[PDB]
């Protein structure tokens, strides 16, 4: 190995977020699922 | 021919010359450490710790 | 601190892990050229070209 | 100074990630070559004539198969015993048709596992241990060695040994009871003896163990984490276990000394499997296990059925069964 | 066939070498004991 | 009839990136509890 | 040849040797006697051809690939027996006994198996002239038998002759009136018997040592597993040889 | 196509045999 | 033929289960930089 890299962050997603991109998934997944089973 | 009685499974005479290449390719790379040494020097150890 | 659509800007100072991670992308796209490609033989028929 | 002290330096470096070794030098490209080919005969490979009668057994994923019913087939009864290498089958067509990998991947292991087990014998010696880790790995070495080589070799043939898979294990063990009764052979029962004690004692001595250990963590975290690594004050009170162990059986039966009790955890499976696959070997020259057939006669003499009777009766039809069209001739000599 | 064969010969007695010649490089004085 | 190839789309179109952004956030109320330094950092 | 037959037992095996016919010598005219019986007949073919669907520019007519045999060395016919019989206008040759059958298996290209018994039974070779001649050339019908006898089983244990008669680990496919009659023809093994034509050609010939030899072509059916497939056309060409007594 | 899912759950098995042997907490005393 | 309700049953008995292993390992050492303070915790 060699030092410890200077270049470590941190990732956030707050409980907004979430919300977001879950229903992201699950509207883009209604919507595609009609297509998808032809 | 698989079962004939041919010495290493020598069957043609170019397998040979890869025999003689390989152990002498590493035996000279042993010579130029271990050979060349005194073959005249004893220990009464059950181990020699002697040189490099 | 970072948000998710920015955790891949560690590797901005950083050209030692530019090259880690530029490997990693094509460690993925030439395993996916070799494996569709395995795909594809065990799917193509060569019973008639014509 | 000189290049091969360099190297030699090297190649028995125990600051190395994994340690090579000399034995490492024909243990890495040996087992690396079952490997390789092991992972390309399971998954695709054509079928392989295997009773030489040219019906070709499928075994490999492609073909229609699984992970239980795949196997790398063993080679033909046509080849039987012969060393079939790559470069002795005019092409790789011919090869893989009369079971080429199976030798491939066999010697190729049972080289590796011979080396694998030598290197845990080098290790030992640099690193100051006490040397006998490899005396037991001699016990699945032998046991390797004794379906995969011997009895090759005392049937004459390499499609009597045991086909790489799963479902393959089950028709080696259920044929291999047929002609040669291994129940009744006393070596298959000092080694079920073996690892049913060796899973006793394993799950003896791993309970009082953990039912002795000294309080060194709370109720919220986990048990485990009250051993730091590289400590030396002892884990356990060893004598809260004895006393344990004094009263549930008796006192005499308890081994206070925990070296001589670590011994016998060693002890116990290891000669139980070396005698075990010299069971398999001996009956890889057809000195079969014990027969008790129409051994209970009356004094009229009329045959009184025993439990062995109905032994037999199934080992009769796995006998009558197994390779349905190998067969022309009344005895199965082979 | 016959030019895969000259190849194993090569790789078998390179590392057969590798070994024969590994203990014969005064490999019992290898320990931490001494030397 | 229809293709058995999508439901391998869509439960996995649905489950393998919504089960990562729950992963996001896990990690991040761990940090925030990391961080506080009371009965649940440790 | 007689070169063959100085050798012994341990020098010829693990050589390939006893898979090659002999090579004769020479060429002259041998005349078949009254009771003239064929000695050593052995016939070995050395190249294969499967009657294939072949890709053209833009044509699909029917050519025939060759193919690499995958059974080792085990094709030759020997020791194949039979009186010449002397027609007026035709010497011809009908094979009596020897080993007449070798089961062999070759492969295409797309990796399809093609076993197929090659045979010479019941052979009526028929050629011109009376004498043999370097330009002789004689050939005629045989008849395959089919690759596997009537008690094969096959792997849910099915024979013509022997095994069940159906799908033993499907038990209930025979329920109704209709049965199992949809897969009826996986469960009826039937005996196949189909037509070879081997057209022989004598070029050298000894007649003071009495042995003759010569190329042949021949071409029959593969095999169909007793039904279970269609069987394709199968074309070979190699060698013989012959003693003539 | 079903043999495409065994063939992953195969080679998916190494993958974590490799990360455990080489990406391994390494254990330290103090 | 095979049972197309298998592919959900291997592909979800894989990947739900060993995706909720992954979180409780990310949490685990999000906890651990979140109490360690350096550059990481936030
Ligand atoms: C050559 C290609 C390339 C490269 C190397 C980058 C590199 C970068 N971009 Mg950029 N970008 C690109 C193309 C590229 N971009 C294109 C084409 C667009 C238009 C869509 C954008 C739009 C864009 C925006 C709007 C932003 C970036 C950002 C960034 C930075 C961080 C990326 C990050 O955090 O994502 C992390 C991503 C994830 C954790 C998950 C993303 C999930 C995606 C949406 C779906 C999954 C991807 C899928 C599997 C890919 C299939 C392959 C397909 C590309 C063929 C980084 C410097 C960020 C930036 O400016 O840095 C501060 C930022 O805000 N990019
Ligand atoms: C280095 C480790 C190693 C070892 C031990 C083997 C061993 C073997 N391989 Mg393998 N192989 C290896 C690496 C290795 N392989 C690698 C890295 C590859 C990839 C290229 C292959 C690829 C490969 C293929 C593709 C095939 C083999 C095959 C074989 C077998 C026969 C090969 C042969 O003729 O050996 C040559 C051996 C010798 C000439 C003998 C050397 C022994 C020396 C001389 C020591 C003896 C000392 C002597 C007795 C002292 C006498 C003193 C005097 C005074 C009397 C054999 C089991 C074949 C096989 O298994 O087919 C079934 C086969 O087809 N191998
Ligand atoms: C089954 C494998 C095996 C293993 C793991 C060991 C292990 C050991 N042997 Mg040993 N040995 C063996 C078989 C084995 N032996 C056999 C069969 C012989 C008789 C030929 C010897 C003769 C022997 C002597 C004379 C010495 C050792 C020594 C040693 C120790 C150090 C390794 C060394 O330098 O030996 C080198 C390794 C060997 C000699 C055997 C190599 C075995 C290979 C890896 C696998 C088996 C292949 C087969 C036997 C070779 C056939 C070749 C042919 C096909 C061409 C170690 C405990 C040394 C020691 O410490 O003694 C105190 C020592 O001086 N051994
Ligand atoms: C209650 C039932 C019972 C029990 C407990 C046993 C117990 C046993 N039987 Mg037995 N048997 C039984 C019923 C039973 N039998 C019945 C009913 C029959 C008749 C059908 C048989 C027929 C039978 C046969 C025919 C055989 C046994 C054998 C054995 C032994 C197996 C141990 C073994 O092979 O490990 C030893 C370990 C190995 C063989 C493995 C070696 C592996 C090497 C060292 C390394 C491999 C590494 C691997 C490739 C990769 C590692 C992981 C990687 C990711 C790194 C054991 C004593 C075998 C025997 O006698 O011993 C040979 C045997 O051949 N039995
Ligand atoms: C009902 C319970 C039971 C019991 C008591 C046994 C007992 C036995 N089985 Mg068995 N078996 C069982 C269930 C049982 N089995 C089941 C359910 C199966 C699977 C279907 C098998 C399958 C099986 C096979 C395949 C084989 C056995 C064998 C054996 C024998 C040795 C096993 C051994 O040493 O294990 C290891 C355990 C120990 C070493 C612990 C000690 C066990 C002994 C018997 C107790 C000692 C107490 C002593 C007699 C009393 C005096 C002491 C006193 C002074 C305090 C032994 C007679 C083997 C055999 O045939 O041997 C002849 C054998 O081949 N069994
Ligand atoms: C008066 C009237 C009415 C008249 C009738 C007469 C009458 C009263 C009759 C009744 C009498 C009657 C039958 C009573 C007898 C009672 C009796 C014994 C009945 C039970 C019957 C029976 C069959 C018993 C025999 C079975 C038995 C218990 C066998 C014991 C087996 C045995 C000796 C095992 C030892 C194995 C062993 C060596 C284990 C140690 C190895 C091991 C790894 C252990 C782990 C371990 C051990 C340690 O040591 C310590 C330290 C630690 C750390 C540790 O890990
Ligand atoms: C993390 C998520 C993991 C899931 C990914 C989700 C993606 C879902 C969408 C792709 C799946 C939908 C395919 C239909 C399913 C189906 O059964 O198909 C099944 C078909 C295969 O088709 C099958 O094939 C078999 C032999 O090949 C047999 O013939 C079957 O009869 C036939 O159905 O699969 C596909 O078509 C997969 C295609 C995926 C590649 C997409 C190519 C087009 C991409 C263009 C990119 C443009 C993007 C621009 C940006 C916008
Ligand atoms: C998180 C993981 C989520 C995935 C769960 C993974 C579980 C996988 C195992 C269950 C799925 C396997 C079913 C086969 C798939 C298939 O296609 O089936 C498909 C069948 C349905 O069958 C279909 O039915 C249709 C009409 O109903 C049509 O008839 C179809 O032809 C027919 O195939 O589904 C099941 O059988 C699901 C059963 C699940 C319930 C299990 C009951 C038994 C449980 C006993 C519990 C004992 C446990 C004791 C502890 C041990
Ligand atoms: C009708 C014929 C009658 C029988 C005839 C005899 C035939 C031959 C018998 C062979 C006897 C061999 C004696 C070996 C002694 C020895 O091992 O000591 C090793 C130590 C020494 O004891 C330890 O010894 C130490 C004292 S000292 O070393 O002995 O001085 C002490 O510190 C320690 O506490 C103590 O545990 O003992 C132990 O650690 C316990 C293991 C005992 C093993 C012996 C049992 C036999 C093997 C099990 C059966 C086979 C297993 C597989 C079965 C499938
Ligand atoms: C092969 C491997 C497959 C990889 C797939 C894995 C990645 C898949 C998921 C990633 C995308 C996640 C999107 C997260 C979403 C996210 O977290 O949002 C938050 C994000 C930015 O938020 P901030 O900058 O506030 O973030 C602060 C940080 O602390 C957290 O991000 O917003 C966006 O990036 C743009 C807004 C998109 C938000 C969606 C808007 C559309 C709403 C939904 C519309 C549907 C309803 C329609 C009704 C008609
Ligand atoms: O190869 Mn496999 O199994 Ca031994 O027995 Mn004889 O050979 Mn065949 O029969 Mn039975
Ligand atoms: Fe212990």
């Amino acid at each position: 190995m060699t030092g410890p890299n200077p270049n470590k962050q941190a990732v956030e997603l707050n409980r907004t977020s979430l919300y977001w991109g879950l229903l992201l998934i699950f509207v883009l997944a209604v919507l595609f699922s009609s297509y998808f089973f032809n | 021919t698989e079962g004939t009685n041919e010495w290493f499974g020598v069957d043609d005479l170019r397998l040979l010359a890869v025999l003689f290449l390989g152990h002498w390719a590493i035996l000279s790379l042993w010579l130029g450490s271990y050979g060349d040494s005194n073959e005249d020097e004893d220990f009464f150890g059950e181990i020699d710790y002697s040189a490099r | 601190a970072l948000p998710w659509y920015r955790v891949h800007t560690v590797v901005l100072n950083d050209p030692g892990r530019l090259i880690a991670v530029h490997l990693m992308h094509t460690a993925l796209v030439a395993g996916w050229a070799g494996s569709m490609a395995l795909y594809e033989l065990a799917v193509f028929d060569p019973s008639d070209p014509v | 100074v000189s290049l091969w002290e360099r190297f030699c330096a090297w190649i028995t470096s125990t600051e190395n990630r994994l340690y090579i070794g000399w034995f490492g030098c024909l243990m890495f490209p040996t087992l690396l070559t079952a490997t390789s080919c092991f992972i390309i005969a399971f998954i695709a490979a054509p079928p392989v004539d295997i009773d030489g009668i040219r019906e070709p057994v499928a075994g490999s994923l492609l073909y229609g198969n699984n992970i239980i019913s795949g196997a790398v087939v063993p080679s033909s009864n046509a080849i039987g015993m012969h060393f079939y290498p790559i470069w002795e089958a005019a092409s790789i067509d011919e090869w893989l048709y009369n079971g080429g990998p199976y030798q491939l991947i066999v010697l190729h292991f049972l080289l590796g596992v011979s080396a694998y087990m030598g290197r845990e014998w080098e290790l030992s010696y640099r690193l100051g241990m006490r040397p006998w880790i490899f005396v037991a790995f001699s016990a699945p070495v032998a046991a390797a060695s004794a379906v995969f080589l011997v009895y090759p070799i005392g049937q004459g043939s390499f499609s009597d040994g045991m086909p790489l898979g799963i479902s393959g294990t089950f028709n080696f063990m259920l044929v291999f009871q047929a002609e040669h009764n291994i129940l009744m052979h006393p070596f298959h029962m000092a080694g079920v003896a073996g690892v049913f004690g060796g899973s006793l004692f394993s799950a003896m001595h791993g309970s009082l163990v953990t039912s002795s250990l000294i309080r060194e963590t709370t109720e919220n975290e986990s048990t485990n984490y009250g051993y730091k690594f590289g400590q030396e004050e002892e884990t356990y009170n060893i004598v809260a276990a004895h006393g344990y162990f004094g009263r549930l059986i008796f006192q005499y039966a308890s081994f206070n000394n925990s070296r001589a009790l670590h011994f016998f955890l060693a002890l116990w499976p290891v000669v139980g499997i070396w005698i075990t696959s010299m069971g398999i070997s001996t009956m890889a020259f057809n000195l079969n296990g014990f027969n008790f057939n129409q051994s209970v006669v009356d004094s009229q003499g009329r045959v009184i059925n025993t439990w062995a009777d109905i032994l037999n009766r199934a080992n009769l039809g796995i006998e009558v069964m197994h390779e349905r069209n190998a067969h022309n001739f009344p005895l199965d000599l082979a | 066939m016959l030019t895969l064969k000259i190849l194993v010969y090569t790789t078998v007695i390179f590392f057969v070498s590798l070994f024969i010649f590994g203990f014969l490089s005064s490999d019992p004085s290898r320990n931490p004991n001494r030397k | 009839e229809v293709q058995f190839g999508a439901y391998l789309a869509v439960l996995l179109g649905t489950f393998l990136p919504a089960l990562f952004l729950v992963n996001l956030f896990i990690q991040t109320e761990a940090r925030k509890a990391g961080k506080a330094g009371g009965q649940d950092s440790d | 040849k007689s070169q063959i037959n100085e050798l012994s037992y341990l020098q010829v095996k693990g050589t390939g040797l006893a898979n090659r016919c002999a090579e004769v010598v020479g060429e002259d005219s041998i005349k078949p006697k009254p009771g003239a019986k064929l000695v050593d007949m052995c016939i070995e073919p050395k190249a294969w051809a499967v009657e294939e669907e072949v890709g053209k520019a833009g044509k699909t007519e029917k050519k025939f690939v060759n193919s690499k045999v995958m059974t080792r060395q085990t094709y030759t016919l020997d020791a194949i027996e039979g009186p010449i019989t002397v027609d007026g206008g035709k010497i011809t040759f009908n094979e009596k006994e020897g080993i007449d059958y070798a089961a062999t298996t070759v492969q295409l290209p797309g990796g399809e198996r093609v076993p197929f018994l090659f045979t010479v039974k019941d052979l009526v070779a028929k050629g011109n002239g009376d004498t043999f001649k370097p330009g002789f050339q004689m050939g005629g019908d045989f008849n395959t038998p089919s690759y596997r006898t009537g008690l094969f089983l096959d792997p849910k244990g099915r024979g013509g002759t022997t095994g069940y008669d159906m799908a033993v680990a499907l038990p209930a496919l025979q329920l109704g009136e209709e049965g199992d009659a949809e897969l009826f023809g996986e469960n009826n093994k039937v005996f196949d018997i189909t037509q070879g034509r081997i057209e022989m050609e004598v070029n050298k010939v000894n007649a003071e040592d009495s042995e003759i030899g010569g190329v042949f072509v021949a071409t029959q059916l593969s095999d169909t597993d007793m039904g279970s497939k269609t069987p394709k056309k199968v074309l070979t060409k190699g060698i013989f040889y012959a003693k003539v007594d | 196509m079903e043999a495409l899912v065994y063939t992953f759950l195969l080679i998916g098995t190494l993958m974590v045999i490799f990360f455990a042997v080489f990406f391994r907490e390494t254990p330290r005393i103090l």
